[PDB]
């Protein structure tokens, strides 16, 4: 139809969508939602659709969790992450259930990445490879672990979070993951462990 | 492990029961007032939307009454019928708003069927309709075998009436494909033009598009003219941008203009032994052997059909029962441009060798061993090539074996032995014809013209039959060297009878020639013998048709000369 | 057509003429040798005696020419080939009657030689013939030169002519993706030995002889010797190569793919278009890669493998232009990049499964059904891989028929059912050795270290006698474990330094089965090493043979079949 009912339905859905996302999904009409997504896709404008729900997606994750992470880095920043990821998910699950009915039409034809991978790939781009919040998570998860292999216990099951949401932010396998936790944790190691053994070697014997 | 002897057939059935009863339902379905109670378990393991609608956290998954809009009742209760018990039993009717409720709630099986269905269903008619539905409704198989439907039918009728709404996306995308079987570079044009009349003023940017598309071989003729008869007032820049369509954009020929008349050949001399027959074709003006796929790849005894569309039909055959010849009522036909052979629907009775004829748009199997202990022995069945179905007609008068039948006037001529009948179509009955004089049988008869050539028997006997006079008729005997057995095949050539016949002799080898025969000579003029070098030998239970091909999308034999 | 007759006849009275010294007018005056001839007939033969007469010069009226620059033999075998069409041509004068060719520029000899040359191509001249050929313009003598100077000299890489090549020619080989070489070092270690062969000749071609390398031994050793060898205080060698080593990104080469392989002949055609087909299994590719057809579908024939890894395939039979077989002597070798069969010299006599097998470089072929039948229907003959000829051996003391030869200890073991008899190829005699116990024929054997496994025998069975060259003696290890009720086909072969087995099973009413074991010499135990899937390989025949070689995966196909 015209270019007015097209774009008031697409402005009542990413209203929705942030209703949605600022955890007041309480109220969601899913039968309307669904409509109005199946008469956007049928008009083939789902390039639209597309882009809108990217730059929504991207604008909310800056807005909020950007300044959240950044506002938190030294009072439970890895707690403060997780919450985040975990409210991330929890609201794309709903998201990626409708722009999954579109996705069955756009992922193929378009031959483009899921709005699932989408919302992955935009989170791993504006929250963990930040110019700040990287550097930060990586000196944080270091010192953690170093303290802990010095011999006082510190929380355990969070660094097992942790990875699980680095893992599942590869989105293809074991690609950023390895190469962001391991290899600043494979030098700390390397020289930890090369000072224990240069200490060893002197400070014992073969017995 | 899933055990379906025991449980899941006894759990569906009596989850079907439990629906029937009205039994631990928890959500309704309001659809324009008609509730549908039901469960939510099968709506998720059956539709991928109706589970994120009843587990999504929101008002709708804590409802119990759900009003779902957009979807007819008729479907969802068919769709939700075919979640309780597998079946699906579709119409030829309610397919479209089916497959539309289906892609709604993402129910990827009934999608799946459905797709099917509509891809088989690409007779004659909906091609243009379903291809609309195609692009609306997501589906690239449909949207591929509609394409080449409309690329091979809409251009020899280019006027359905569904073909003037379509959207300006499709129509470039048919317009600008090397796939019109178009033998003129007009028609393509005039249909664009009328596809641009009827809706004028309002798609001008696209009439500009299309007038692009079409391209200048068919941009220089009149449509300058129409188009300043035409035109809206005031519009300037517009001639600006039509004068420029004359210089640029690649004129290159077609691909429909190659419909040269070739001959197709089954049941070859095959070179590879793994083949034990193989299917090829000759060029009369290109003097050229060009080769087919096998339909099947294993079977053989086939009889070929050639419409006035030129197309060609395949039925009936005799596969080996590959036990570590058994016949199969098959039905296959062959893609112009695909070089393959897509089936359709099947015959009722096993026929060894069926003779295909072609009248008023359906194909007519008459004889061929249909079960052999018939108990009227002499029977026929023909084929609908719109409804895609096989109709019972009236039955042979008396049952003949190695017969051949050809269409005359739009009247269905079967010749056997000696006697000859004409069956109506608009009354299904059989009339007496003339009987000829000599008992011959193994011969076939070419409907050339308003004359039957009835040529060969065991011969060279030319027996002239002609409908408006009723009788039969010796012409002349064809030149053929003695001690030898000729093989003659009749057959149409560029609206001119001629022949191709084969001569053997003892300690000799074959060789391929045909002649052009004169009505009022009585004489088979030598018009070209075709060398050894570019055709081998092909056999002696080869068949002869006439129809039109590709080159370019057929093969080239190879063959050491 | 023209009378040859009267062609024949004119050209024995000109020859007649030409001995005779009738109607000759102009005479060759070189270094002092008197060559009366006619100008009708240097014209038609040479294409510069026609621009030498007919141009208008001097030496158009002039009756004595001063033709310098050639050679008396030489010029002698021209002009009499000129006069009867006889070309005698041997393994040594060929160098100078091609460069007298091209001087006199003379197409039908210039074609005849380098056949000849073409033909003559082998290990120690192909440097020389390399040299040769960039000389004087020969695209198919330098291409055929360049393929065998790759394979033999990076096989060798010791010929005394290598020194004396132009830059270009090397620039050609080193740079070239054609090379056969285990290693990447071998060819750094020639690249070296060529430049220091001069010191100051060879500075200049130093920054384009190391552009052609992989950088991966440009940064390592073989920098600092160069170095030593570098003129004294030339700044302009050292800093340059210290900072060029940056482009030519390390690329692996061809000759680095070669595997141990089974080559398989004469295997069940795919297709039933053609009769049988040749393929190959690849025990660490785990696939079936084709191979090119034998030479006009070359039946009933031997194959053997040099240490050099070479394959080669003599006698066989060729149909006849239903039942119908001739049997043709031809002999052929395979070349391993090409994938293509090259003719060579063919042999005396016909013969049908001939036993090939190499030793001290020499090809043995040892019995296979002669034409002959005399009374040595045993005679064997071996081939010369340095002068491409055969010669004949001394005689096999028994008539064997069915039988299959080795090669340990630098000596010829041919077995047959009961009996067994050794060749000393220098000696040139046959010894009597051990009689074995259990008559058995239809088998093949593998030589592995010293010892000869005869395995199989008459189907095949499991049976096993082990030969100890050492001992002189017949002993039984083990029986392979197989199905019973089946008909296994045994085929021993040498693979991973270990002595394995192909063998190939069919049950009743059951498609055959393919599976390897290897077995254990001093456990004395067939182990399972590998088991053969049928998604891969097929069925293969019964007359087939299998041998132990080396081949790339990369110049050769995947055979499209399905599972």
């Amino acid at each position: 139809m015209d270019e007015k009912y097209v774009n008031s339905i697409w402005d009542l859905l990413k209203n929705a969508i942030q209703e949605i996302q600022r955890k007041n999904n309480s109220g969601l009409s899913f039968e309307e939602l669904y409509r109005n997504a199946y008469t956007m896709v049928l008009h083939k404008h789902g390039e639209k659709l597309y882009t809108g729900l990217r730059e929504v997606v991207t604008e909310h994750l800056i807005n909020k969790v950007r300044e959240d992470v950044l506002n938190s880095l030294n009072n439970n920043f890895l707690q403060t992450l997780n919450q985040a990821w975990n409210d991330h998910q929890t609201a794309m699950v709903m998201i990626r259930d409708i722009l999954m009915y579109m996705d069955r039409v756009y992922v193929q034809q378009n031959n483009v990445e899921n709005v699932y991978n989408l919302g992955l790939i935009i989170f791993r781009d504006q929250v963990v490879r930040y110019g700040c919040i990287r550097d930060h998570l990586r000196q944080t998860l270091l010192d953690m672990i170093a303290r802990e292999r010095k011999g006082e216990v510190v929380d355990r099951g969070a660094i097992r979070n942790a990875c699980q949401m680095l893992m599942i932010l590869g989105l293809e396998g074991r690609s950023v993951y390895e190469e962001d936790f391991e290899a600043p944790f494979l030098e700390m190691s390397a020289e930890f462990f090369q000072m224990e053994s240069q200490k060893f070697l002197a400070e014992n014997s073969a017995s | 492990r899933q055990i379906n002897t025991e449980y899941a057939v006894s759990l569906l059935e009596q989850l079907k029961l439990f629906y029937e009863q009205q039994l631990f339902t928890d959500i309704v379905l309001i659809v324009e007032g008609t509730e549908f109670p039901c469960h939510k378990m099968v709506l998720a393991t059956c539709s991928s939307y109706f589970r994120a609608m009843f587990m999504s956290g929101l008002s709708e998954s804590k409802q119990t009454h759900v009003h779902l809009r957009n979807v007819d009742a008729a479907t969802l209760q068919i769709i939700i019928t075919y979640a309780y018990t597998g079946n699906l039993a579709m119409n030829d009717s309610t397919v479209e708003q089916l497959y539309e409720t289906a892609c709604f709630l993402q129910v990827e099986d009934v999608l799946q069927r459905c797709r099917e269905y509509l891809i088989k269903k690409i007779n004659a008619e909906n091609c243009v309709r379903l291809l609309s539905f195609a692009d609306l409704f997501s589906c690239e198989e449909l949207k591929q075998s509609a394409k080449r439907m409309v690329e091979h039918k809409f251009t020899a009728v280019y006027h359905q009436d569904a073909f003037m709404q379509l959207s300006h996306d499709l129509l470039i995308d048919i317009l600008s494909s090397d796939n019109l079987n178009v033998e003129k570079e007009e028609t393509v044009r005039e249909a664009a033009m009328l596809w641009l009349e009827y809706n004028t003023e309002s798609r001008s940017q696209y009439l500009s598009s299309v007038l692009s598309q079409i391209r200048i071989d068919a941009l220089s003729e009149v449509t300058q003219r129409a188009w300043f008869q035409g035109l809206p007032p005031n519009d300037k820049s517009v001639v600006v941008q039509g004068l420029y369509k004359s210089m640029p954009k690649f004129f290159k020929p077609r691909l429909g203009m190659t419909k040269e008349e070739m001959m197709i050949f089954i049941e070859a001399s095959s070179e590879n032994p793994c083949s034990l027959y193989s299917s090829v074709c000759y060029s009369p003006q290109a003097e050229k052997v060009y080769k087919l796929c096998s339909p099947p790849a294993d079977l053989h005894k086939v009889g070929t059909v050639v419409t006035p569309d030129n197309d060609i039909y395949i039925a009936g055959g005799q596969v080996p029962l590959k036990n570590t010849f058994r016949t199969v009522n098959c039905f296959y036909w062959f893609d112009a441009q695909q070089n393959t052979w897509f089936p359709k629907t099947p015959m009722l009775f096993v026929r060894i060798k069926p003779s295909l004829v072609c009248c008023e748009g359906y194909i007519y199997a008459i004889g061929g061993d249909s079960v052999g202990g018939e108990l009227n022995r002499r029977t026929v069945e023909r084929y609908d090539t719109e409804k895609d179905e096989w109709t019972m007609v009236s039955p042979l008068p008396c049952a003949w074996q190695w017969s051949a039948a050809v269409v005359v006037h739009d009247c269905i001529y079967v010749m056997t032995l000696n006697l000859m009948y004409c069956y109506f179509p608009r009354s299904d009955s059989w009339v007496e014809m003339a009987m000829r004089q000599t008992s011959r049988s193994f011969a076939s008869a070419a409907a050339f013209g308003d004359k039957i050539f009835y040529i060969g028997g065991l011969s060279v006997t030319v027996e002239i039959y002609d409908v408006n006079k009723n009788e039969w008729k010796m012409a002349a005997n064809i030149p053929a060297k003695r001690y030898s057995d000729p093989c003659v095949r009749a057959v149409v050539i560029s609206n001119s009878l001629c022949v191709f016949m084969r001569e053997t002799h003892l300690n000799e080898r074959a060789k391929y020639v045909t002649y052009q025969y004169d009505l009022e000579l009585d004489r088979w003029s030598l018009r070209q013998h075709i060398s050894e070098r570019v055709l081998w030998d092909l056999g002696r239970d080869f068949r002869c048709t006439v129809g039109k091909l590709y080159p370019s999308c057929l093969e080239e034999s190879p063959w050491k000369p």
